[PDB]
């Protein structure tokens, strides 16, 4: 049971501050540690070819005529 | 070097204005923002009849009394109704200023409505109302008023309808005395020559304490009226002449271009023919009061929407600085004589607010060119719907079709 | 809630009721305080001039243009508050607001207990019977003499009568009944 | 908590002295705010507004239009929310 | 400048309504008056409502 | 419950100083603005930063990755 | 629209000018709709 308080800051109970930086500081560890083990978010691993480097010979290209 | 118009404002909320000059037969003068726009058609000869009767007795002066004083000092005492104002006037001399405003304050109120004076006024009344058809301009612009304004409190007339007139009531003339009678709504204009703090401490000892506050708070209000093109046709061919008057709508009071406007009537057959512009507030009627023998109505009224024309489309300048010569000359001012100064100020505080002096007046006027008058001309003339009210042998008179359409040059 | 309907409204009713829904909406707009406050105390000043003006027909030219310019510029969402009408919680604890004269079919078992309960509703209800007569006729004596009549009740005007036509904003159900 | 009289007492007057016209150190029950505060009619429209916004409910306007005492505004809020 | 234009549905509002910004002595007057029959008819249910001795239903002949 | 000294509050200090300067060069007083003082008078005094809230954690969550990535 | 009566309308000249610029292009839009219609409705009766 706590208090009420009239135009003050409501005092806070000890568990009320850890627990809630504990769920952030967890979500922050989670994206750090999966970013380093797997950071595939940005280019997946696989490059996109440049569809306009493919010499004629690669596409089937006759030799015009 | 013309006097300036200095206007004060009293707790009361009447505004006590003056003016001053060498003359010394002053023209002291009520006005009231009263007329028959703010009647109700349960008492639409209100301030008609209560005009006939405010002179005819007053609480204090018991009687004739007050036109006895009246006649002790020489002075002339007048009172006018319009369809927006009210003004009860007195030219007197200057050493006669404070009984003559003392009188005023009595005609204002504290004044006595007997209820014998009522019965005698209703017959003087009633008989003109009986004889008053005979004008017929005034029966021509009565009827130009019902059909520019039907079902609006424009249309009623100041006189009202004959019932209205038989009916009323001590206590409905009180009412609209106790009604459109407030300080806040009440000019005391004088000019000629009166001191205005004279006048000032006058206005507060017998002008005081006249009534603001209103009944239950049924604070008045009103009605933007509707000008509804359409025509009357009093047809009654016994009558020598005929009268014939076709209007448009007008800006109101405090819209510029009727400097402009007035220029195009000064710009401008059948006997008669007056151009005129009617300006009420929020509303008037600019047009034209033609009278004519049966036979020629038709070509006048083509003559007439001929010149509007040729006021859209083909202004020149020389013609423009005809109107704006002729407009100069129809200024106000102490050569105009008191009463007319007089009358300027009540109007100029009831309309505009405030007293616009002729040097405004004259650099309205030389703004105003051939190109801008032809263009406000085309803004309220070209392509509009008229009113129009005949009286009299108006056979050859044109139905609506002929004179609306004839406000539209093929060839612009 | 508790008085009673004015007949009409006076202009001064009418202007300072504008008052409040102005400065409420500029509270929707203006989200923060310190903004607010400002943008506020500019809007009394609004309000501030054409205080005195004495021309009727003015004044009722300033409030008509007034509630245009406002229905113009309100918010469509303001800040209304729970507990007030449309907002959150204006009915919600009435399902639990019982109307107390249902405490009357209990089966005896059930007022067998909370004994004492019922032994001062016995009283209470001792005292409205004890003086209808005494306030219905209060409420005659006292009536119009004219048929002008406001919903307004008289109130006791002597010892021992209880204020009138009152069981039923005393003996109210509680707000939350909870 | 609930609102104990006394308290709501306490904070009706205390927003009051607050209220930069009103005096510090003499708003007293029972001090009428126009005629004693002296305070403007649209004023009171304001020291309202701050109650309704001190209890979190609102004074209808009826009814709020003669919350004039700082004292009726104290019953008045209490007889609201059932404080007996 | 948008006016308000009230619809069959969506009305207009008490206010930005002109008739009940300036209204007659008589106008008044009735507004006075229909308080009357509401005061009247207000206590006559008020005081027959509220009224000890009573078993039987509120009429409400008015449904 | 005890209520904090009425005087305790001032604007000075806070937001609605700044508000009661300008509304001053206008010339008006901004009279209610001492009961909106607590809001910004102390506790709730600190301004709040957007990356504060989406990084609350952030300094031992890296903390707590770093050993974790040791082992 | 009032931008009508003031551009179309309201000068017999422009009230002119409309009516001959959109009767010139009135009926090739005519022609084709009409024509769309009358060879549908015979659509296959046609010589192509
Ligand atoms: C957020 C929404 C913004 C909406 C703001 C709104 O549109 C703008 C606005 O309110 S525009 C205010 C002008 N409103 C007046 O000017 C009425 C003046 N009314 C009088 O002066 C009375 O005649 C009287 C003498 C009785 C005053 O006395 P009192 O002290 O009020 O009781």
């Amino acid at each position: 049971h706590i208090q009420p308080r009239y135009r003050e800051f409501p005092q806070l109970t000890r568990s009320q501050v850890i627990q809630g930086e504990f769920l952030s500081s967890l979500m922050w560890f989670w994206i750090l540690w999966r970013f380093w083990h797997d950071s595939d978010a940005v280019l997946g691993h696989f490059s996109y070819p440049d569809p306009s480097q493919w010499t004629d010979e690669e596409l089937g290209i006759p030799p015009d005529d | 070097s013309v006097p300036e118009t200095q206007v004060s404002i009293l707790d009361n909320g009447l505004r006590v204005a003056s003016e001053q000059s060498s003359h010394a037969t002053c023209t002291v003068g009520v006005w009231i923002d009263a007329g028959s726009r703010y009647e109700t058609e349960k008492n639409n000869g209100a301030g008609y009849f209560l005009e006939h009767l405010a002179f005819k007795g007053t609480k204090n002066r018991p009687g004739n009394a007050l036109e006895k004083e009246v006649e002790s000092i020489g002075a002339h005492l007048n009172a006018y109704s319009t369809r927006e104002h009210t003004a009860y006037l007195i030219k007197a001399l200057s050493k006669d200023l404070p009984k003559v405003v003392e009188l005023l304050a009595d005609i204002v109120q504290n004044s006595s409505l007997e209820d014998s004076q009522i019965e005698k006024e209703r017959d003087v009344i009633l008989r003109e109302m009986q004889e008053n058809d005979a004008s017929m301009q005034n029966v021509v612009f009565d009827y130009l008023h019902a059909t520019a304004f039907q079902g609006t409190p424009l249309a009623q007339a100041v006189e009202g309808p004959s019932e209205n007139v038989r009916r009323l009531s001590r206590t409905d003339l009180t009412d609209y005395l106790n009604r459109h009678y407030k300080a806040p709504r009440m000019v005391l204009a004088a000019a000629g020559g009166v001191e205005h703090q004279q006048l000032l401490d006058l206005a507060q000892k017998h002008l005081s304490s006249v009534s603001r506050v209103y009944e239950e708070d049924a604070v008045p209000g009103l009605t933007p009226c509707r000008f509804t093109g359409s025509e009357i046709r009093h047809r009654d061919d016994a009558l020598p002449l005929a009268h014939v008057a076709i209007a448009v709508e007008g800006p109101g009071w405090a819209n510029p271009d009727n400097v402009t406007l007035q220029v195009a009537n000064a710009i401008i057959l059948c006997q008669s023919f007056q151009t005129f512009n009617i300006s009420y507030s929020d509303t008037g009627l600019l047009g034209a009061h033609f009278v004519c023998d049966a036979m020629s109505i038709d070509d006048m009224v083509f003559f007439l929407q001929g010149q509007w024309m040729r006021l859209c489309t083909s202004a020149t300048e020389s013609e423009v600085t005809r109107g704006k010569n002729i407009l100069r000359n129809a200024l106000v001012s102490h050569l105009d004589g008191t009463t007319p100064v007089c009358e300027d100020i009540g109007r100029s505080l009831l309309t505009y607010g405030r007293r616009i002096p002729l040097a405004e007046w004259e650099s309205r006027i030389q703004e105003v060119d051939a190109q801008m008058l032809r263009d406000i001309c085309s803004k309220y003339f070209y392509d509009q719907c008229p009113a129009v009210a005949g009286y009299g042998p108006i056979e050859q008179l044109p139905d609506y079709n002929r004179i609306r359409s004839g406000m539209f040059w093929l060839r612009f | 809630a508790f008085c009673a309907p004015p007949a009409y409204l006076t202009h001064q009713q009418k202007v300072l009721r504008l008052y409040k829904r102005a400065l409420r909406h500029l509270e929707s707009w203006c989200i923060h305080r310190d903004k607010y406050r400002y943008f506020a105390c500019l809007m009394r000043a609004r309000f501030e001039e054409h205080k005195n003006e004495k021309d009727m027909m003015r004044a009722t030219q300033l409030l008509r243009e007034a509630e245009e310019e406002f229905w113009q510029n309100q918010h469509p969402q303001p800040y209304i508050f729970p507990d007030s009408p449309g907002g959150t919680s204006f009915e919600r604890y009435e399902c639990y607001k019982v109307p107390e004269w249902c405490l009357d079919y209990w089966h005896p078992s059930e007022k067998a207990m909370y004994p004492d309960y019922f032994s001062k509703r016995e009283q209470w209800k001792k005292l409205r019977m004890e003086s209808w007569d005494r306030e219905v006729k209060q409420l005659q004596e006292e009536t119009s003499p004219d048929g002008i009549m406001t919903e307004a009740l008289p109130p006791a005007r002597r010892e021992g009568d209880l204020p009138p036509l009152w069981w039923h904003i005393v003996t109210r159900p509680r707000e939350r009944p909870t | 908590p609930p609102l104990t009289l006394d308290g709501i007492k306490d904070r009706v007057l205390y927003v009051l002295k607050l209220y930069d016209k009103i005096d510090p150190e003499k708003l007293s029950v029972n001090s009428h705010f126009m005629k004693d505060l002296g305070l403007d009619s649209l004023d009171q429209v304001e020291i309202i507004m701050a109650m309704e916004d001190e209890f979190g409910f609102e004074i209808p306007d009826i009814d709020a239009e003669k919350l004039m005492c700082p004292q009726e505004i104290v019953d008045y809020i209490a007889d609201k929310k059932d404080v007996y | 400048g948008s006016k308000y234009k009230p619809a069959p549905l969506a009305t207009l509002p008490s206010t930005l309504d002109p008739a009940e910004y300036d209204v007659s002595p008589e106008t008044r007057r009735a507004q006075v008056e229909r308080l009357s029959i509401r005061a009247r008819l207000k206590r006559e249910y008020l005081l027959q409502y509220n009224d000890p001795k009573r078993v039987s239903h509120i009429e409400d002949p008015a449904l | 419950m005890e209520l904090p000294d009425y005087r305790q509050w001032k604007i000075e200090g806070t937001p609605l100083e700044t508000v009661q300067k300008k509304l001053a060069a206008r010339g008006l007083r901004d009279p209610w603005a001492r009961n909106e003082a607590w809001r910004y008078m102390g506790g709730f005094a600190g301004n709040i930063t957007f990356p504060s809230v989406i990084l609350k954690g952030f300094k031992w969550g890296f903390a707590a990755f770093v050993v974790a990535l040791g082992a | 629209p009032s931008r009508l009566y003031s551009l179309l309308f309201r000068r017999t000249s422009t009230f002119a000018l409309t009516i001959a610029v959109g009767a010139l292009f009135f009926e090739r839009a005519f022609d084709q709709g009409a024509d769309a219609i009358y060879e549908h409705i015979n659509e296959g009766k046609l010589w192509k």
